[PDB]
């Protein structure tokens, strides 16, 4: 179960450093706030029974945690840090995205009740939520604060959970085909996020 | 299936004295249908195929001596020999026959005496073997007990001792140590001392 | 005489013809159930439950005559063939056919497909209680009850799972859920809807005509419809009579059907009261074949298949049944249910292991075909050099090696010898493929 | 704090059939999954068959496909391992371990006391 | 009475397939199931397979599976064990044995025994024994220089049984086996049976 645990660490520490560079960089320039909010978003979808029956302090409290730090990025790009922030650049339109995913939710999933959409739309839109990202850096070809520690953690976080299905495939027999489709569809993403960032930026 | 152990794994009696050896299962291997727990002790006499001694834990085989009986339950079970005979050197299993067939690991049993002195006898390398270019010099124990006994070579040397006889309960033992022509030719007498609880052989 | 025959049949004009030959008959209810725990001098059914009577026992086997044989079709005393004995007397051929009303409508449809919108604009109901009736539409797509092949039944492949079988029964969910027939309508509220004219067409065989004759609204009688371009399979009857093993009156019960019954007054009695349909004797079928209705249900019965006479027919007949009434009811869905089939099918399985694989099936469907196999797979199981001669002063002795150059042999052979300390003269019989040494 | 007691385990003749029963108490999780193991003495232990909280998601071992069966009961909270034509080599103890499939929630991963299945390859005469 | 006699032991390479035999008399042999059961010293006894008396039950271990199947010709009164892809373990010594009838009811585990073949399996070649002389009281030949470790010494064809002294073989440090057998006495001959090899070497001792 340690391989899921080291992921979210590293996920939690992906956002930390963002957060973190926005903060002492005093600018927020080469971030998509786009997929910033898609991300907060995403947490939000997903967490949304974080005020009714918490399991336990460690899960309510990285709850909050990954929803605060979201929440916070988000304002420092849009409100904080604005004026650095250049939507010119980052003209993707987030409704391509959401809506499909929407719909996508509410045809594939697994169970037909609000919170197993909520859970699949957020899985979905996780999977897509790096878009942006990928568009503005495609654009401009510089990310003045997407940092090479911030891509390493996510990378590490995709490879943790890939090793952790096929551990679960392996020894528990366990397979979620929606969280395993969605997930390589974002490892692809984030694979092509890296190869754009060495290839462009580096 | 279902794991069997044994215990102990090793044991010696003397003739006439009373031992009781045990198996324990992974589970119980009691039957609901006829209340019949499916256990088997058997006998494996020294190069020879087992021989069922008990079934059901309980009930004697055919033509089985009293002096073995079998009992337990429920996990543990027991195979006990009122009075231990010479014959009787052997190695015991128990076999469980519900889910499966498996097999214990094996109760040797050994026979208690008191100790006999050696017979050490001596046999020089033979020509046609000298002709082959090697030599062996082979020291004989026979008829000693304990099996513990120290030899020891003057002038390579390999060991094998014979499994207790159950007609007398002796060891017979023998020691060959193995020369090239060289290194025989230079030596000149060959001796082996045997210590033994109850004498040096030698040739020139 | 004391004789059963179900309630469908004309048991007045048998009372009569049992009246000039004391002969009594009775339609008790379920008598093809009743008959094998009660034991009748002579039964009256269709051809597919007396088989498996003969398995029993209840059935005499009876000498037939060639000339009676002659007397009746062939393929009638086939049918009442079990092993290589006759065990009754064929006595009616009867077929499934669609009875249409030529006032509600002028043409029969073509089609299955075409009965849902004639249907709706009405706003067709047979029985679908019994697997009788339902299954013509099974069968128009290749379900089958046993693999027929090289005139054997194979018990061990069943039909019942094929794609087609499948087709017809969600063909006939889809038109109960559309509300085009009820889904617990049976023989009797069929024949009470068809007589006052409400439904237009119905699936029966020539007992009915009768009844239909009695309502005086003119009907007619053709092909079953086709299903998916294939025509309706329903199973041939042989309305066929079984001596009773343990009869007193055996001798005079075979006489009275050789004699009274199986002849052209008797049966013309018979048909009158309910139409027998194709009738066993030459000369009443040839006199008959003329009327338009039996000429629909011979066709029909060309068209269908005829049931086999084995005694695992009756165990095909409760599954099939409890398949359609699930699907019918809406308590399970088509393939639970056809899958429920297959596994009361299986003769060799323990009760308690039918009742595991049931549940297995009713909680995972995922998986069905590999239960399926596993349980096919339980039923099955559950069915009832070269040589070397040494003689030395101290040593003789043989010894064989793997060599293919003799050169070689016997240089393995002298060092061996050198080995044993041996030293001697050497012969070679390249015949015996033996070296020998000797001193 | 969950705890998880499984029953239906017995001695069953070979080709016989058995119902094993996971029942959980305590607060039960939106998501959750739920998979059936076995150990015998001295092997492995492997999982048997998995099931999830919600959908018509079932997986089975490559041994066990098509002879086991694995149902849920949400109203009941428990699950059902459903044993077909059972053979001696299905001898083993059968855990039964519920994983919270949420996020965080690494923790929650609770499993049975056990359960002894033993098919007894034994003759009879009629 | 009851007699099992297994036949077809011997040395293979590692991954060959080897067919054993067991001819069974005194007894129907198509009414009762047969058990395959190999004993190793460092494995001690181990079941390995089953039959049923109509062959439609067949049982195997959990570390014979997929390499070992049983079979079983009815009237020939035979039983066979077909060994494929042989590993290292499986050399041990393979005893048919008889499982009487309904053991569910009487409760008889495994009754008759055979005597066994040895299976060996290693990649070493076949090597015959080579026999020696002990001058004489007791005398004996030493047996040196053989593969696999099969051997059967008796002295004048087995007529004089008492007082003779087999020894177990031992690894030599040339891979071959080696074993001295010996007798105390008041012409003996020393006759040595090695079955994988085919050598009868019949031999007398002189001083
Ligand atoms: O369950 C179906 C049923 O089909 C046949 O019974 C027919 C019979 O052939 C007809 O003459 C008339 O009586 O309708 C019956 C259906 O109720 C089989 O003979 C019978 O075994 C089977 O149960």
């Amino acid at each position: 179960n340690i391989f899921r645990l080291t992921g979210d660490l590293s996920h939690l520490a992906a956002i930390i450093i963002l957060l973190l560079k926005i903060w002492k960089s005093r600018s927020c320039a080469g971030i998509s706030g786009k997929s910033q909010l898609l991300f907060a978003l995403v947490f939000t979808t997903r967490y949304l029974d974080l005020f009714t029956s918490f399991i336990s302090l460690y899960n309510t409290s990285m709850k909050l945690i990954y929803i605060a730090c979201s929440y916070a990025t988000v304002y420092l790009i849009y409100m904080k840090f604005k004026a650095t922030y250049d939507g010119n650049h980052d003209t993707f339109r987030v409704e391509f995205l959401i809506v499909p995913v929407g719909g996508l939710s509410f045809l594939v999933n697994h169970d037909f009740s609000p919170l197993e959409i909520l859970w699949t739309f957020s899985i979905y839109l996780e999977s897509v939520a790096i878009l942006p990202q990928l568009f503005m850096i495609s654009k401009t070809g510089e990310a003045e604060t997407i940092t090479t520690h911030y891509l390493f953690f996510l990378g590490l976080y995709r490879a943790l959970y890939l090793v952790n299905w096929i551990w679960r495939y392996y020894f528990e027999g366990f397979f979620d085909l929606i969280a395993v489709v969605a997930g390589v569809v974002q490892t692809v993403l984030y694979c092509d996020f890296f190869y754009l960032y060495v290839t462009k930026v580096l | 299936n279902i794991m069997l152990t044994q215990s102990p794994s090793s044991l010696a009696v003397s003739a006439g004295e009373r031992v009781t050896m045990s198996c324990k299962s992974t589970q119980s291997i009691l039957y609901n249908s006829n209340q019949k727990t499916y256990l088997a002790w058997y006998q494996q006499k020294p190069g020879q195929s087992p021989k069922l001694l008990i079934y059901w834990a309980s009930t004697r085989a055919s033509g089985v001596p009293d002096r073995f009986t079998g009992s337990g339950s429920g996990t543990d079970f027991t195979l006990t020999i009122n009075s231990v005979q010479p014959e009787d050197l052997a190695v015991y299993y128990c076999h469980q026959y519900l889910s499966a067939w498996t097999f214990g690991g094996g109760t040797k049993l050994e026979i208690k005496r008191t100790v006999a002195a050696p017979s050490v006898f001596i046999f020089p390398p033979s020509d046609e073997q000298l002709k082959s270019g090697t030599a062996s010099v082979v020291c004989l124990l026979n008829n000693f007990y304990p099996r513990e006994a120290k030899v020891q070579w003057k002038v390579n040397s390999q060991e094998s001792v014979t499994e207790q006889d159950s007609k007398d309960s002796t060891y017979s033992l023998s020691s060959t140590l193995t020369l090239s022509k060289a290194d025989y030719e230079k030596h000149k007498v060959y001796a082996c001392e045997v210590t033994h609880q109850g004498v040096t052989k030698s040739f020139n | 005489l004391v004789i059963w025959i179900n309630g469908d049949k004309g048991y007045n004009g048998l009372a009569e013809v049992g009246k000039k030959f004391k002969v009594t008959v009775e339609h008790p209810d379920k008598l093809e159930e009743k008959f094998p725990q009660v034991a009748p001098d002579i039964i009256f059914w269709a051809h597919d439950r007396f088989g498996g009577y003969a398995q029993s026992g209840l059935l005499a086997e009876i000498t037939p005559d060639k000339a009676f044989q002659d007397k009746l079709y062939p393929f009638t005393w086939d049918a009442v063939r079990y092993n290589g004995k006759l065990i009754a007397y064929p006595i009616a051929v009867e077929a499934l056919s669609l009875i249409y009303n030529k006032d509600l409508l002028p043409n029969p449809p073509k089609t299955w497909e075409e009965i849902p919108a004639l249907d709706k604009e009405l706003k067709l109901m047979f029985n679908l209680q019994e697997p009788y009736f339902t299954w013509p539409l099974i069968a128009a797509d290749g379900g089958y009850a046993f693999k027929y092949e090289n005139g054997k039944y194979d018990i061990k492949d069943v039909g019942v799972d094929n794609a087609g079988a499948k087709a017809g029964l969600t063909f006939l969910v889809d038109l109960i859920k559309n509300k085009h027939m009820n889904a617990d309508t049976d023989y009797s509220i069929a024949e009470a809807a068809f007589n006052k004219g409400e439904t237009a067409m119905t699936i029966n065989g020539p007992w009915a005509w009768s009844n239909i004759d009695t309502s005086k609204v003119n009907y007619g009688v053709t092909v079953l419809p086709t299903f998916k371009g294939q025509p309706s399979k329903p199973f041939v009857g042989v309305l066929s009579a079984g001596i009773n093993a343990a009869s007193p009156n055996k001798e005079l019960a075979k006489e009275f059907l050789e004699n009274y019954l199986l002849t052209d007054e008797g049966l013309e009695a018979v048909n009158k009261d309910k139409p027998l349909g194709a009738v066993a004797l030459k000369s009443y079928e040839e006199e008959l074949a003329k009327d338009p209705r039996i000429a629909a249900t011979m066709e029909n019965a060309q068209k269908g298949e005829i049931m086999p006479n084995i005694p695992q027919m009756s165990a095909f007949w409760y599954a099939v049944r409890t398949a359609v009434i699930n699907a019918a009811s809406g308590r399970q869905t088509v393939d639970q249910a056809l899958a429920f089939a297959q596994i009361l099918i299986m003769p060799n399985l323990t009760e308690e292991q039918r009742n595991g694989f049931i549940q297995s099936l009713k909680d995972d469907p995922s998986v069905s075909k590999e239960i399926l196999a596993e349980a096919k797979k339980l039923n099955e199981h559950q069915a009832p050099t070269y040589k070397l001669v040494i003689n030395g002063k101290t040593l003789k002795g043989e010894t064989t090696t793997k060599a293919v150059d003799a050169e070689t042999a016997e240089k393995a052979f002298k060092q061996y010898a050198n080995d044993n300390g041996v030293d001697g003269v050497w012969t070679y019989d390249d015949a015996t493929k033996t070296f020998t040494v000797t001193e | 704090q969950v705890q998880l007691v499984e029953s239906g385990g017995g001695l069953v003749q070979a080709g016989g059939s058995l119902r094993l029963s996971c029942a959980a108490s305590g607060f039960p999780v939106k998501r959750w999954s739920m998979t059936w193991y076995r150990q015998a003495p001295g092997k492995e232990r492997e999982w048997v068959a998995a099931i999830r909280s919600a959908g018509h998601w079932t997986h089975y071992a490559d041994s066990v496909k098509g002879r086991f069966t694995i149902s849920r009961d949400n109203a009941k909270n428990t699950v059902y391992l459903q044993m077909n034509s059972l053979k001696p080599e299905d001898t083993a103890v059968y855990y039964c371990n519920v994983k919270d499939e949420g996020d965080f929630s690494y923790w929650y991963d609770y499993w049975g006391q056990g359960t002894q299945v033993t098919v007894s390859s034994l003759e009879h005469h009629h | 009475d009851v007699q099992l006699v297994e036949s077809g032991g011997g040395l293979v390479q590692p991954g060959k397939s080897l067919r054993l035999s067991c001819a069974a008399s005194g007894f129907t042999f198509s009414n009762f199931g047969m058990h395959w059961v190999r004993q190793a010293p460092e494995m001690g006894l181990e079941w390995v397979a089953y039959i049923s008396s109509g062959s439609t039950t067949k049982y195997y271990g959990d570390t014979v599976k997929g390499r070992f199947t049983i079979s079983r010709d009815n009237p020939k009164n035979t039983l066979y064990l077909q060994m494929n892809s042989l590993r290292s373990e499986d050399t041990a010594m393979y005893y048919c044995a008889r499982r009487p009838l309904y053991d569910g009811d009487y409760g008889y585990p495994m009754d008759y025994w055979g005597q066994g073949t040895s299976v060996t399996v290693s990649s070493a070649s076949t090597k015959g024994p080579s026999v020696f002389p002990l001058a004489p009281a007791a005398l004996g030949c030493l047996v040196k220089d053989y593969f696999p470790e099969p051997v059967t010494v008796s002295w004048n064809s087995g007529a004089l049984t008492s007082g003779v002294h087999t020894f177990p073989a031992v690894l030599q440090s040339s891979g071959l086996y080696s074993l001295s057998s010996v007798v105390t006495v008041p012409t003996y001959i020393c006759n040595v049976n090695h079955k994988p090899s085919n050598t009868k070497v019949d031999k007398k001792v002189e001083p």
